[PDB]
């Protein structure tokens, strides 16, 4: 149990979501959601070009 | 208004502000309160004691 | 060993039960066809709490899915995890409830209550020592609020000594779907005080405030609000599924939270919620769980405890951590502010520590807190029951299913008594 | 520059090792006195003074 | 031939017995699979069989399976016999009533059968040790039921207690006071000696003496095991003054209602503050009477000692022991009661304490464990009474106890009995 | 474990705080991504006075950033060091105050305060032993002065044993930026009186007189004026971050310079400032700090102590220097200018020596000076209040948020006490 | 057998204790890391170090010291410096907030928290000692910890420990320069409350040692180490009769008996004569008469008061190195003949001498020379009655307007302790009068 009194754990600690795409971001770990919208801007511009040709 | 007169009278006709007592535990400087801890006798002084 | 039979009813109950069972199966390592593809051994040890066994190593859940229309559970049979639910557990009726408490309680759901009771009695006596049951429903609807309270009333006549829970979704004056949710909520919250051991409170206007002020989502859906409900639904039953330094089942939190048998309306909150852009500025440490879990901006009810007094407070930690730094932060909160804590209890807070964190995460915590601020939830609903009721607003819908106006009259003098029950400790 | 620094480290450190062995020999020579044992006669050889 | 039968009740009992039996298996030369890679000094704890194995004389009891199943599939799974680790089906749930009446009655008879089977093999059994926790439901109710059933079957046998008393400031639960009062009142006449520990006090000792910030229950269990080994050392290792198990009761319990002593282990220091400091007999004797090293967060300078027992381990000499004791007999800080003119019992053992790999404390040559009986433990029952009043004025939590078959008059009679106990502690010191 | 939770409010508050957090991070070796890339071992030993820690060796400040304009937060994130702040600590409203007091004290600033008081207790309770706070704001504007006197007023009532300072940018008469500023300046200085422990006065026309003449910059901007404000902001808190031969911190200075608790308006300065033409012509010796640090041109206020009396003097030195030459010049300026010191305090100068110089420099020194020559600052605000207030000038802008005209009346008699308290201690 | 427990309190006390305990490691053989390099007779060896160092089983010598502070940034340089392996970790006590130039914080509020932790550690050091002579204490009157807590430490040393001797070294505040404003109020309220609870008091001012270093040594622009290093040359010369062989031993009990006549007059004044630089020592012999006469020079005193305005009340002389006891006797008879130096009439004998053998130790980096002979002198003078007259002057000056008392009143102190602490000194300012007039 040296890790509980470790003075370098916060130095050698690594975040729960370091990047957007990583392996440990499943549904029980609640750092990843589906409603966060990425690819919203591209959906908006796709809809607007369809509106133009329409 | 005499501030030089009244600032003298503000401190004499009063009371000192007594602290909440504290004990420092370790050489690092860990400071606790004294009454809440189980050290000083406080609870045998109750009126419910021994009856 | 210690089984949990899951019951859920309504569109709100089924869309929560579709997301809770996805969380558990990722936590126990279950792929969407049934088998086990995990990596540890602790994932397969206590798996009979939720999953029954079948032939060929296939684990299917202990759920009963109830409704009154068929169109809700075709989107549950056709989702990602629609193939693991055993298809005889689905119970559906052909004509709905139509936002009516009466029609689901006396006419349409009186012919379907005895159809579900064959399913539960079949399978809750396949267990070896059933701990208790669980409901998840909506008080603002017609099926869960009218017939889900009918199943609660029937199974507490047959299995009395066990546990009942509800993750009830009481309505909201701000986020208001229907017009007639005052009548459905008031007639059901009188059915909750006599027949449930524990009962939480969930407002969709308080789940919105988490997805806008904490997780910063641009377009939250109902598929994100069900993620947060199911956060506080596995984190409560998490110490009889995994070992720990200090265990606590569902009954040990019932003993320590409710003083009097008519005072059991808690309100939840979950500790490591973090936005995407605020992700690398955080430290995953024990002080930073116990201090956002206690935040009034975090709670899963639309009532704030800065108006009332905390009767009791629970906390269920997960993850390998130190018992000294868990215990010093409960004394640190109880002593700074002795105006929000009741006096005839000297130590209000309970702690239990599991071992296995949520999958893909390091630490976690949950809050199950009993307050006298929960009475403003009822009187912001009972101020719109008697607003409608003095003019006999929508009453012809309800009287035609065989009730009387006395059933409407007793259900606010039972609701106001509980309001004045939680009131005498507020000062 | 890295390999030059490691060469100089090795050189000064061999000097330190020789001084350690000579220090232990002179401690053992500083032990002795009259009624101490483990002292004995030796022939006079020129290697002593060389 | 000098056997001790250990009984552990509760999750505290199981998680303490893990560290204790690890220490014993490493103190003698016993593998984690029963074999030994001769002398019979193990015979007070381990019994040999016909297959070369040495199986312990213990009984682990819990009302909940997920704390003994880790023993059943841990490192030491081949050592423990499968019928010495008894598990219920559903726990007592912080309830004295459940742990005493409704749930402990399905589990008391099998443990009595196992204790009969173990005690019909010890030719020279000294007595039982009970390790339990006041706060928990099993460790309060079932432990008190076991103390009520032991005395009618074994009588004048010695039974000793290690108790996790409720800590003064931090507690894990809300319903600790009802459990504590209702176990004290009903075990008060069926117990011979009850040593106290407090998890908060051992937290302070591990934080301040050792440098282990953020300690854990295993770091506490190692020190508890060191204390237990020092108490039972002289029945196994050779000594200059042996202290048998039948003497702590005789020299620490003046009155049959006052059997509540407190424990200290003297050189609990680390591997950098053992390099700077010599650890002689006078230093380790003078550091047991220090109120910053006690194992209950209470101060004996506000009270009067009534009996003391000092156990010495290692490279110790009787005149250094004698000079240390006669120094500590001259402080005006250490005040004894009027009617205790002698005071002390001294025991001396040769074998130095044994180091576990992975442990905290360093390797030493000398150690002291001291069990002192003080009047200054009255404020503990005063705070316990006050918090029982604070809950019980408004009749809080009472249905949780009454619904499982116990009347409401037991609260009133338990508070009256422990009020009489407070007057006893008041009046014996004057 | 002597922590400083740094508040800053307003556009003047935020873009001073963005520059103060550039000089601290270079002083402690923090690159703009947050991490630590220094070389020594004193740049990491006591860094928790200002910086918290996150995962991965990242350090985020203990700052809170407060404004009523949402368009001030994007200016904060446009600098080099805009990504080191945790994004929760920004507190932005939606509608500004816009040169007003009651708009910022009762109407809009009184409903923005209760979301900041969650954020300061968010951080003050997570310190091991908090020493006190700081504030940086301008009395001329509305966000910094209408609400920044209510931010002070709540936190003195909750935490009354700790320390509070203000680096107040009180308005100047010659650089008269806004017409309605004498009402904001007058009405807010009485809330500074009862609550604050120490308070400096940093006039903007005093900073212009340095950059025109001492540094000789052709085009000084506000980036070259926040440099001087923040060079004396970290010269006070420097010996509780780095070790010294004689120590002093924020509490010890308030003990020695404040003999009565209504007398806390100082006059900062900063010693080694040199133009580039006079750069190579200088000698880096000890009395070439004390000659400039005590020079009446060098002060950061727009008032002069040739008119009044130094009650006390502080001084903090930075650099490995000699205690005899540090101590003998303090005696040298006390004996010579013997008419500029009060009689009823006979050792008016307090001294500290800190070992570590600021990075890039060899020595340095910082001044804090308490005087009755700062009552001439308050009377010039009082002359342009009642020259303007007697004819009821802009009154309908203020009285329409539910002020009172008697509340205006009490706010010069609260100020005409300090201008006649400082007179009786000048007769002494 | 001849143990003495050093107590250091304050940043002034801690920084002095670094230079004192550097000297004691080279004066004996101990390394920075606590080992003698080798022992020529391991079973034998000399045990001279037991007055200061305590030896464990293996080889390690740990000092008999307690370093006290209320601010963390002073001791943490000791804790991670060269001598971080020499000191036992628990002897260096710190706080978390300093007492902040305040007698009230140092006595009543902040300093009354560490008092029951240092008293624990003092008993652990005072029970190793077979033959404890007395405690030494190093402090400064113008601090918070050096004035508040140190006045508190004497009071609970009187209760617990009885008559056991408690000698002081203090930094009395200099008359001209001073690094504080509330240095009067501390210096009055500490001198007043430690009259009955103190045994002796040797006083030195920083301004006076500045005069010697620029003039007698050649080092211009000194630093507090150059002042600290000279203080270690005084404490060693007091205690070197307890460790090294002597022709006249002087114990630590004989200073109070031979310099403190009356129960409110216990303030001698230190002086150390041959401090001359290593180029200016190349030219002049340093005989016993050349270094006896130099203690009596007011330009070589170690306090800023002149004894030519007052009467000597007693003297003490400690000699090191190569001195003949006959030539000691020749110089003292000479300094009696000069009528520039006057003794009080009721003290006809007025001396106490002590001759040692070990010459004082050269430390690398120090600015003195290697010298055979040395004198340290402690003399009690009536010309200290001019030092309280310039401290009455500066206490009442802030007390006319009652400046700064609001800091002290709300920190646990009633205001009536100001109008008794000075009015106590008024007796002491006229108590020094009645021993200053002849017996007609
Ligand atoms: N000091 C110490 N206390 C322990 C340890 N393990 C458990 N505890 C204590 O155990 C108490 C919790 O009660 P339980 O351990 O569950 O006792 P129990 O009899 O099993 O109670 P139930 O689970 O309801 O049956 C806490 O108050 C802890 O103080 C330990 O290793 N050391
Ligand atoms: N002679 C000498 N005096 C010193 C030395 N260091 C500090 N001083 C004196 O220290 C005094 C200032 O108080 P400090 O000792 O630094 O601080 P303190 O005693 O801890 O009191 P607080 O700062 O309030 O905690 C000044 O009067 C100096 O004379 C030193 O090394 N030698
Ligand atoms: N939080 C949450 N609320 C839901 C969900 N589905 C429906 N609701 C709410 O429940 C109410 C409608 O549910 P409803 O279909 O009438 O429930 P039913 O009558 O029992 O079938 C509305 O207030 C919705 O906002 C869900 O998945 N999550
Ligand atoms: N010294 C200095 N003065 C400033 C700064 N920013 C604004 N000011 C002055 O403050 C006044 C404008 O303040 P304003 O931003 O409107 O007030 P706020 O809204 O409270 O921040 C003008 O007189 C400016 O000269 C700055 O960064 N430094
Ligand atoms: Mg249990
Ligand atoms: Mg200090």
């Amino acid at each position: 149990e040296f890790d509980l009194s470790d003075p370098l754990a916060l130095k050698k600690d690594r975040p729960a979501r370091q990047s957007d795409y990583d392996a440990r971001n499943t549904i029980s770990g609640m750092q990843k959601f589906m409603g966060e919208d990425l690819n919203f801007h591209l959906r908006k511009k796709f809809q607007e070009e369809q509106n133009r040709e329409w | 208004k005499n501030f030089i007169n009244t600032n003298a009278a503000d401190v004499i006709m009063g009371v000192a502000k007594k602290p909440k007592p504290i004990y420092v535990d370790k050489r690092t400087g860990d400071k606790h309160d004294l009454e809440t801890s189980g050290l000083v006798p406080k609870y045998i002084n109750k009126k419910d004691y021994g009856v | 060993m210690r089984e949990i039979v899951h019951l859920q009813a309504g569109q709100c109950g089924n869309q929560i039960g579709a997301k809770f069972w996805e969380v558990i199966s990722d936590e126990h390592g279950i792929d969407p066809t049934g088998t086990y593809h995990g990596d540890s051994d602790l994932q397969l040890e206590r798996i009979n709490v939720y999953y029954n066994e079948a032939t060929g190593g296939k684990y299917v859940p202990r759920a009963v899915l109830v409704d009154l229309e068929p169109g809700t559970m075709d989107s549950v049979r056709s989702g990602p995890f629609g193939q693991i639910f055993r298809p005889d557990n689905f119970v559906f009726g052909q004509s709905g409830a139509g936002n009516n408490w009466a029609k689901g309680h006396y006419t349409e759901g009186a012919e379907l209550v005895d159809s579900v009771l064959d399913v539960v009695r079949k399978e809750a006596e396949s267990c070896d020592c059933l701990q208790g049951f669980q409901l998840t429903h909506s008080l603002g609807g017609g099926t869960g609020s009218g017939m889900g309270t009918l199943l609660i009333s029937k199974i507490r006549e047959e299995y009395p000594d066990r546990i009942m829970n509800t993750f009830s979704v009481v309505p909201s004056p701000k986020v208001s779907d229907t017009v007639v949710e005052p009548y459905n909520a008031t007639l059901s919250v009188h059915q909750l005080v006599e027949n449930t051991d524990e009962t939480y409170c969930i407002d969709n206007e308080a789940l919105y405030d988490i997805c806008f002020r904490t997780l910063k989502l641009t377009t939250p859906t109902y598929g994100d609000l069900n993620h947060l409900v199911s956060a506080t639904m596995s984190g409560v039953t998490t110490c009889l599924r995994f070992p720990g330094q200090l265990n606590a089942d569902l009954r040990k939190l019932a003993v320590n939270m409710v003083p009097f048998p008519r005072l059991h309306f808690f309100m939840p909150g979950f500790a490591p919620l973090t936005s995407r852009g605020s992700q690398q500025y955080r430290a995953l440490t024990v002080p930073e769980l116990t201090q956002q879990m206690f935040d009034a901006k975090n709670m899963m009810a639309a009532c704030d405890p800065r108006h009332g007094r905390y009767l009791t407070v629970a906390a269920v930690f997960r993850g390998r951590m130190s018992m000294k730094e868990v215990d010093e932060q409960m004394l640190n909160v109880q002593n700074k502010n002795s105006s929000y804590f009741v006096e005839w209890i000297p130590n209000n807070v309970k702690t239990a520590v599991c071992d296995i964190p949520p999958r893909g995460l390091k630490m976690s915590a949950t809050f199950i807190g009993n307050s006298t601020a929960i009475q403003e939830l009822f009187k912001r609903i009972s101020e719109q029951f008697t607003a409608m009721f003095r003019r006999k607003a929508f009453l012809h819908w309800y009287t035609g299913e065989g009730m009387d106006e006395m059933e409407f009259t007793e259900a606010e003098s039972n609701m106001n008594d509980l309001v004045s029950e939680y009131q005498q400790y507020q000062d | 520059q890295i390999r030059l620094n490691w060469e100089h480290k090795e050189t000064c450190e061999m000097d330190w090792s020789d001084k350690v062995e000579a220090y232990n020999i002179d401690e053992a020579c500083c032990r002795y006195n009259n009624q101490s044992t483990d002292v004995q006669f030796y022939p006079h050889s020129a290697k002593f003074e060389e | 031939m000098r056997e001790c039968i250990s009984v552990h009740v509760g999750q505290a009992g199981v998680q303490i017995g893990n560290a204790c039996w690890e220490l014993y298996c490493l103190e003698h030369g016993i593998q984690p699979d029963g074999q030994m890679p001769g002398d019979d000094s193990f015979n007070t704890f381990f019994s040999e069989t016909g297959a070369g194995k040495h199986v312990p004389r213990a009984v682990f009891v819990d009302l909940e399976p997920t704390v003994i199943d880790e023993v059943r599939t841990g490192t030491y799974r081949q050592l423990f016999h499968p019928e010495q680790l008894i598990t219920g089906k559903e726990d007592a749930a912080n309830n004295y009533a459940r742990g005493h009446y409704t749930i402990g009655k399905e589990l008391i008879d099998l443990v009595l059968d196992r204790i009969r089977k173990l005690a019909d093999q010890c030719t020279g059994l000294q007595g039982f040790l009970i390790f339990h926790s006041f706060g928990g439901g099993t460790g309060s109710g079932f432990t008190s039921l076991l103390m009520e059933r032991l005395s009618v079957d074994y009588g004048k046998k010695s039974k000793l207690e290690f108790s996790i008393y409720p800590a003064p400031q931090v507690s894990t639960a809300v319903v600790e006071p009802y459990n504590s009062i209702l176990t004290t009142h009903t075990t008060l006449e069926h117990s011979d000696c009850a040593f106290m520990v407090d998890n908060e006090a051992i937290y302070d000792i591990c934080r301040r003496n050792l440098d282990i910030e953020r300690p854990t229950y295993t770091n506490l269990n190692r020190l508890i095991g060191q204390i237990v080994s020092s108490i039972t050392a002289s029945l196994r290792f050779d000594g200059a003054l042996n202290v048998d198990l039948t003497e702590f009761q005789t020299n620490l319990v003046p009155y049959p209602r006052i059997h509540f002593p407190l424990a200290t282990y003297a050189p609990v220091i680390s591997a950098e503050k053992a390099y700077h400091e010599q650890l002689s007999v006078a230093e380790i004797t003078n550091a047991c009477f220090e109120p910053a090293n006690q194992m209950v967060k209470c101060d004996p300078r506000h009270g009067k000692y009534m009996a003391c027992c000092l156990l010495y381990r290692g490279d110790v000499v009787p005149k250094d022991v004698n000079a240390a004791i006669a120094t500590i007999k001259t402080k005006r800080t250490i005040q004894f009661v009027d009617w205790c003119p002698t005071g002390f019992k001294v025991g001396i053992n040769y074998q130095p304490p044994t180091v576990v790999p992975g442990g905290d404390l360093a390797k030493v040559q000398r150690a002291v464990c001291m069990l002192s009986n003080t009047t200054a433990i009255a404020e503990a029952w005063a705070r316990l009474d006050h918090k029982f009043d604070l809950m019980y004025a408004k009749r809080a939590f009472v249905h949780w106890y009454v619904g499982e078959g116990m009347e409401e008059g037991e609260f009133s009679e338990a508070r009256e009995d422990m009020a009489a106990l407070e007057k006893d502690y008041e009046e014996v010191g004057m």
